[PDB]
C-alpha cells in the first residue's frame, strides 16, 4: 500500500547512532519536539561521495560526515572561550519561551503593532556565561541565545583555531559553485529546547556543528505556499508566520501539505543548507548546551541566459522583488497589502 | 531585462545587517 | 435625512431637455435600460463656463453643449455617408445580444477558451447599409455595430467636414493640458438599444455626438475595486466582468459600492471621458441609430516630479504594469494569477 | 526611477491595435 510506503519513508531523523567506544546512543527520540507533519530523512554522506557532490551541485540538502571543516573548533566550550574569545560585545537575545523568532530591527519602524517576544541585550561573554550560570542556580525559566558574527576582535587562539578549519575543502566548493564571498561566520551558543522558527535565507550556508546536538527540519523552496512568510517590509521577514507548536489551520490551510527534510547533526557534522531552503533548527531537550558556527556565503549571481520554466526559487526572487518595488512606489509599505488586494480579488483568485 | 530586474536578489539572513 | 437627501442626489441624467421650436422632449426616460445602482449627473456647460474649464482641467468629466466640435458633420447620416464615406473597410462587429464587449484579438492566443460573443466583419459602408436594411426588413434579432477608424480613404467631401470641425478651441485644449498627439477618430454607428459594456481607455477622450441620443454612464478610476477587470492579458482586457444586466454579487461583491455619473448626450454634445474613466455606453431603446465621433488624444507625460499619496489612475497604472512585468518575467501568462495569489494568501488578505 | 517604471503607461484603447 503505497500510503503504507509513505508512512515508511517518513522515518524522521532515523535510528540514532552508536558513538565510538559504545559511548551509548547519542540522543533519544523523546529529545525530539513533536509536530504535525511528516519529514523524510536528510542524507548523511562522506565529502568523498560523489552523490554528496551531487547534492551540493543541484542545491539539495546534505550532512558530511567526515569535512573536518571546524576540527580545530570541536575543543570549544564555555570554559575555553570565555578565556580565549576576547572581550568583544555579543549578541544575546532573551526569551520568555523556547522559540527565538528572529526580527530585523531596521523594518520595526514601519510596524509599530509589532512587539518582539525576545530581547537582544549585548554583553561580554564571561557575562554571559556568568549569566548563564545564574539561570541554571536559580533554577529560573528565562532562556538565552547567543548568535554573534565572528570578528577581529577575538583571542589568538580563537583565531589559530580558525586557521585550522578546512579551507581548502571549503574554498573548493566555493570556486565550484560560482558562490560569492564568505559574508559572516556566525557563532550560536544556545541552551536546551531552545527552537530557531522556520526561515529562509538569503545566502548559502554550511552548518557546521561544534557542541551538543541540532535537530534541522528543512522544506524545499517550492513549499513557499505552505510555509506563509510575514510581508516582505515586515521585521518577520523570511521567517514562517505559522506556529509549529500550534499551526492555525484556517489562516494557513497548505500547512497540511508540508513535509520536511530533517536530520540531528552533532559535533563533525556539516549540514549543507541551501539557500532559499527553509529550515526550523531546534537544540534537542535535555541535552544540554548547543555550540555551531556557520559559513554565510553569497549566492552565484543571475545566469546570463534565463531558462523556462523558472524554478521556485526564483518565484520566490520575483515575488520579493515585487513586493519591494510596491513598497518603493507607494511611497508606504502599508499600502503594499491594499493593492494586492485589489489587484487579484475577483480578477485572479 | 526587466527579467532579470525582478530575478535579482538580496543577501539578508538571521542576522541584523 | 441624509438618506433622503442621497436618494435625490441620484437624480440620474436629470429631466430630458426640450428641444428647439418646442419639438417635445428629446428623449424618454422608458429608452434607458435599467440597473442596480445609483448615479449623479454630470454637468451639462458651455465651453466658456469657467468651471467645464476646471473639470477638465481636473480630469472630470463634463458636457459641453456649444463646441461646435463637430459642426459639419451634424448633417451626418446614412444616405450622406454611403455617398460620401468612400470605398475602404468598415469594421462592423455583429452580435445576437445588445452586449458588444470588446475583446483585443492580439491576446486571443493567451486564452484558447475564449468565445467572444460578437464576431467582426470588414465591408464597404453600402453593404453596411444594406445590411441594416435587410435585417429591418425581415425583422431579424442580429445586431450590428460600426466601429471604424477614420482614414485617409474618406471622401473630399467627408474630408470637407474635417475641415469644419472646431480644431481652434481642441488644439488648446490640448496644448493647456500637456496631451499628446490626436491617435485617431472612431466613427460610431450602432442600432438603437446596442450597449458597450464598462471599461477604460488609455487615452484621453472628447466624444462628440452626431445623431440620436446616447446614455453615458461613467465611473471614477478610484472604483477599480467595484468593476473588476479583466486579467491584463486578457482579450477582455480594460473591460469590466461584471454583467450589468445581472451582477454576479458572489464573485463581484464590492460592485454595490458603485455609482455612476451618467448623462444622455445628442447631437452637438461634446463630453469628456477623462483617462482611465470607466464608461458604459448605451444608444437609447427605440431612438434610432446613434452616430458618433471621438477624439483620442496620448495623456499626458508622467511629472518629472512624484507627489504623494498616488492619485487612484496612478495606482491603476502600476496594477497594470505589475501584471504586464510578472507575464514577461514568467514566460507565460497563466502563471501571473497562481503567483499572485500564492504571495497574497494568508500574507496579505 | 522604478516608481517612474511602475507609473509607464499605455495606450490602449476600444479598438483593435
Ligand atoms: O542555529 C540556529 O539555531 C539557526 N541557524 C540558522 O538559521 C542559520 O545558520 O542560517
Ligand atoms: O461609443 C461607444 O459605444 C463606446 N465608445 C467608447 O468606448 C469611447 O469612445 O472611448
Ligand atoms: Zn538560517
Ligand atoms: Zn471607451
Amino acid at each position: 500500500m503505497a500510503a503504507t510506503a509513505a508512512e515508511a519513508v517518513a522515518s524522521g531523523s532515523g535510528e540514532p547512532r552508536e558513538e565510538a567506544g559504545a559511548l551509548g546512543p547519542a540522543w533519544d527520540e523523546s529529545q525530539l519536539r513533536s509536530y504535525s507533519f511528516p519529514t523524510r530523512p536528510i542524507p548523511r554522506l562522506s565529502q568523498s561521495d560523489p552523490r554528496a557532490e551531487e547534492l551540493i551541485e543541484n542545491e539539495e540538502p546534505v550532512v558530511l560526515t567526515d569535512t573536518n571543516l571546524v576540527y580545530p573548533a570541536l575543543k570549544w566550550d564555555l570554559e575555553y572561550l570565555q578565556e580565549n574569545i576576547g572581550n568583544g560585545d555579543f549578541s544575546v537575545y532573551s526569551a520568555s519561551t523556547h522559540k527565538f523568532l528572529y526580527y530585523d530591527e531596521k523594518k520595526m519602524a514601519n510596524f509599530q503593532n509589532f512587539k518582539p517576544r525576545s530581547n537582544r541585550e549585548e554583553m561580554k561573554f564571561h557575562e554571559f556565561v556568568e549569566k548563564l550560570q545564574d539561570i541554571q542556580q536559580r533554577g529560573g525559566e528565562e532562556r538565552l541565545y547567543l548568535q554573534q558574527t565572528l570578528n577581529d576582535t577575538v583571542g589568538r587562539k580563537i583565531v589559530m583555531d580558525f586557521l585550522g578549519f578546512n579551507w581548502n575543502w571549503i574554498n573548493k566548493q566555493q570556486g565550484k559553485r560560482g558562490w560569492g564571498q564568505l559574508t559572516s561566520n556566525l557563532l550560536l551558543i544556545g541552551m536546551e529546547g531552545n527552537v530557531t522558527p522556520a526561515h529562509y535565507d538569503e545566502q548559502q550556508n554550511f552548518f557546521a556543528q561544534i557542541k551538543g546536538y541540532k535537530r534541522c527540519i528543512l522544506f524545499p523552496p517550492d513549499q513557499f505556499e505552505c510555509l506563509y512568510p510575514y510581508p516582505v517590509h515586515h521585521p518577520c521577514d523570511r521567517q514562517s508566520q505559522v506556529d509549529f507548536d500550534n499551526p492555525d489551520y484556517e489562516r494557513f490551510p497548505n500547512f497540511q501539505n508540508v513535509v520536511g527534510y530533517e536530520t540531528v547533526v552533532g559535533p563533525g557534522d556539516v549540514l549543507y543548507i541551501p539557500m532559499y531552503w527553509w529550515h526550523h533548527i531546534e537544540s534537542l531537550l535535555n541535552g544540554g548546551i548547543t555550540i555551531t558556527v556557520n559559513f554565510w556565503y553569497k549566492g552565484a549571481p543571475t545566469p546570463k541566459r534565463i531558462e523556462y520554466p523558472l524554478k521556485a526559487h526564483q518565484k520566490v526572487a520575483i515575488m520579493r522583488n515585487i513586493e519591494k518595488m510596491l513598497g518603493e512606489a507607494l511611497g508606504n509599505p502599508q499600502e503594499v497589502g491594499p493593492l494586492l488586494n485589489t489587484m487579484i480579488k475577483g480578477r485572479y483568485n | 531585462e526587466v527579467v532579470k530586474l525582478l530575478l535579482e536578489h538580496g543577501a539578508d539572513v538571521l542576522a541584523q545587517d
